[PDB]
């Protein structure tokens, strides 16, 4: 491998500022420019700015209010973008994306996802969701938990450990009284559980929070 | 700055069908043009660059034609890893900017 | 290998340096100006080339003041360069024309 | 100081007036014809430069007479300086390859 | 002669808000574009030249952008200080011009 890494999630109180950073690995050249793209929920991308972390320079998208400073470690390979004196206008995905110089952006970190908000943190609770005792079953049966109650976004909802993709939906959260809550569910052969282990894995990068839980029959 | 318009905003097409999604600069911007696909809830990842010269990794079904001011993202026979948000960009001149995005659909 | 040899070896080399910085510097100035075209550096060398020689197609020119500054050391290295292998030619067909009448 | 380097030298100060009052001439002579570029003092300073090296980017150039009279004298106050410069790296080459054999 | 386009003529927005005026130029040309300001009987007075740069004196509540054939003059948060005419004004060729003006209305 991962070239750019970025924190997942910060949250800011409105008014206050906030420093993302971006490490990058794999090869460094001294032309390597770092740029910052903003993307709020449901819009598209939007080029912030760029620095070249060699020599230092950084330059801004002018036709945005300058909410940004760039700077740089070249000792760590780790740049830095300073957003400062943040509103609900600036809640949004960070993405850092490295430039050879050529033109395009041939990698993007994972993306930082920044809400500015005055309520607080809060981890998520993670409810285990089985069949009935009277649900019959198919060739396949479905799973899922239940991730209620946490703030702010996002929550990464994975199955034993990664291993699960194939037949896996995760629901958009819905907020309700500033609390998001939504919900993940797995599909899997009827012989394959729970003689086969079913577990859902929660992080939640805002509270650095993450739980397991194993989907049992109800007793 | 160039402004780079994706007409339509969503496509609809049927699985295994040609898709082509276009990209219009407000002037001539040579073969600058690079192609993103953004999943849901992904990262934006490069399909094609300089309008189209193919990276690898990327299924030989992506291809793009262009130049100047009409820029073309295609995709011979779409199947349902196909479903994302499309976005070109260019860098011909500064600042680099970006298309405002195309949704496919099956 | 007499002066003007490596004086010529010497400024090619020299040249080659200041196409690569101008290159290099010219992406550094430009970025940030709008509009501008001298953005990235596979093109920055092929215009560095072309304002050594001279030849301006005006395919790509610097529109900053430091772009144009970079630009003004890549035309006087330029033109020093070529113009110095003349002189280097010149010393030997004088040379040459001196073993010819014997002196 | 040998007159060659002293000619050099001359030239060098003498096209750098040139570049300087053609600059502020170029502004006076085109400011009148609709369509002009060549009409701030900056950018003209820039003109001046790239019309005496030749380089010829073609981002602005005279369209009245007195601008393209202006300008040819940039050209040859151009052209003859980097010439002198080579007709004196030309002396040196072939003063040092005359005492290299003993002469 | 270069035509300077500022539509709308006038504009209205609650105060705090951010504001943009749009200068349209006939042809392109590059930055050299210029901002008024022009109170109730007052005389004109530089915010901006050459498209973005900032005058001393100035808010930094100015800011401008753009290049070519298309330039915004903007206000982050509007306040009362701010209701005048605006006018945009290009140096590329020669005769100088001016736009046709915008009123900001809070």
């Amino acid at each position: 491998q991962v070239q750019l890494q970025q924190p997942g999630a910060e949250l800011v109180k409105p008014g206050a500022s906030v420093k993302l950073s971006c490490k990058a690995s794999g090869y460094t050249f001294t032309s390597d420019w770092i740029h910052w793209v903003k993307q709020r929920p449901g819009h598209g991308l939007e080029w912030i700015g760029e620095i070249i972390p060699s020599y230092g320079r950084a330059n801004y998208n002018e036709k945005i209010q300058k909410k940004a400073t760039l700077t740089a470690d070249k000792s760590s390979s780790t740049a830095f973008m300073q957003l400062s004196s943040l509103t609900s206008e600036d809640s949004a995905v960070y993405y850092c994306a490295r430039e050879r110089g050529d033109g395009y952006f041939a990698v993007w970190g994972a993306g930082t996802t920044v809400t500015v908000s005055s309520a607080k943190t809060t981890p998520p609770s993670v409810y285990p969701l089985a069949p009935g005792s009277a649900a019959q079953t198919n060739s396949m049966v479905t799973l899922g938990c239940l991730v209620k109650g946490y703030f702010p976004e996002p929550v990464t909802v994975t199955w034993n450990s990664g291993s699960l993709s194939s037949g896996v939906h995760t629901f958009p959260a819905v907020l309700q009284s500033d609390l998001y809550t939504l919900s993940s569910s797995v599909t899997v052969p009827s012989s394959s559980w729970p003689s086969e282990t079913v577990t859902c894995n929660v992080a939640h990068p805002a509270s650095s929070t993450k739980v397991d839980k194993k989907i049992v029959p109800r007793d | 700055d160039i402004l780079l318009t994706q007409s339509p905003a969503i496509l609809s097409v049927s699985p295994g069908e040609r898709v082509s999604f276009s990209c219009r600069a407000s002037q001539s911007i040579g073969t600058d043009i690079h192609w993103y696909q953004q999943r849901t809830n992904g990262s934006p990842r490069l399909l094609i660059k300089y309008a189209s010269e193919s990276i690898s990794g990327i299924p030989s079904r992506f291809s793009g034609s262009g130049s100047g001011t009409d820029f073309t993202l295609s995709i011979n026979s779409v199947e349902s890893e196909d479903i994302a948000n499309y976005y070109c960009q260019q860098s011909n001149r500064w600042p680099f900017t970006f298309g405002s995005g195309t949704k496919l659909e099956i | 290998s007499a002066l003007h040899w490596r004086a010529a070896g010497a400024a090619t080399v020299l040249l080659v340096i200041v196409l690569l910085a101008g290159s290099y510097l010219a992406v550094l100035a430009e970025r940030g100006a709008p509009g501008a075209q001298l953005i990235t550096y596979p093109r920055a060398l092929w215009w560095s080339v072309e304002t050594a020689t001279t030849v301006g197609y005006g395919d790509l020119y610097p529109v900053t003041l430091w772009g144009r500054c970079v630009a003004v050391v890549v035309m006087v290295a330029g033109i020093t360069s070529f113009g110095l292998v003349t002189a280097a030619l010149a010393t030997w067909f004088v040379g040459r024309e001196q073993e010819r009448r014997g002196h």
